[PDB]
């Protein structure tokens, strides 16, 4: 049940969605981009709630922003 | 030793590695981007520090993703 976007923010985006759309199991998020040379690695848990969502893309356009492109995000149905 | 790497999520071998590591902390994006993370292999368990939880384990793949 993993899930792996590299780089496509809007897929990535896309995914964060249909996720939390109706999932009352949570998700566990692995999200890692490199900046200044180094890569820094997140882990970050999504709620069902639209809220927790629209935090959640918000997270994504910023890592996008700052790597320019350079993000992963992993996805674990845990 | 066989460990778990950030950050790819994927595996590696440390011919000089005894221990497999995962470190969790907190930047000033904890309460927003989550907790950091740091996976991999070292020659010793390393040392403990005050604001980082650390899980040390000796065999093959011993620390998987989803940390906790």
């Amino acid at each position: 049940g993993r899930i792996v976007v590299r780089g496509d923010v809007a897929i990535a985006e896309a995914v964060v969605r249909k996720v939390g759309e109706v999932a009352g199991k949570e998700v566990i998020l692995l999200i890692s981009y490199r900046k200044n040379g180094e890569w820094i690695t997140y882990q970050r848990n999504l709620e069902a709630t639209p809220e927790d969502v629209e935090r959640t893309i918000a997270v994504i356009r910023e890592i996008y922003e700052e790597s320019g492109g350079d993000f992963i995000l992993a996805i674990f149905s845990d | 030793i066989r460990c778990f790497i950030t950050p790819d999520i994927t595996s590696k071998d440390c011919p000089n590695g005894h221990v497999c590591y995962t470190k969790t902390w907190c930047d000033a994006f904890c309460s927003i981007r989550g907790k950091r993370v740091d996976l991999g292999c070292a020659a010793t368990c390393p040392t403990v520090k005050t604001g980082v939880d650390i899980q040390c384990c000796s065999t093959d793949n011993c620390n998987p993703f989803p940390t906790r």
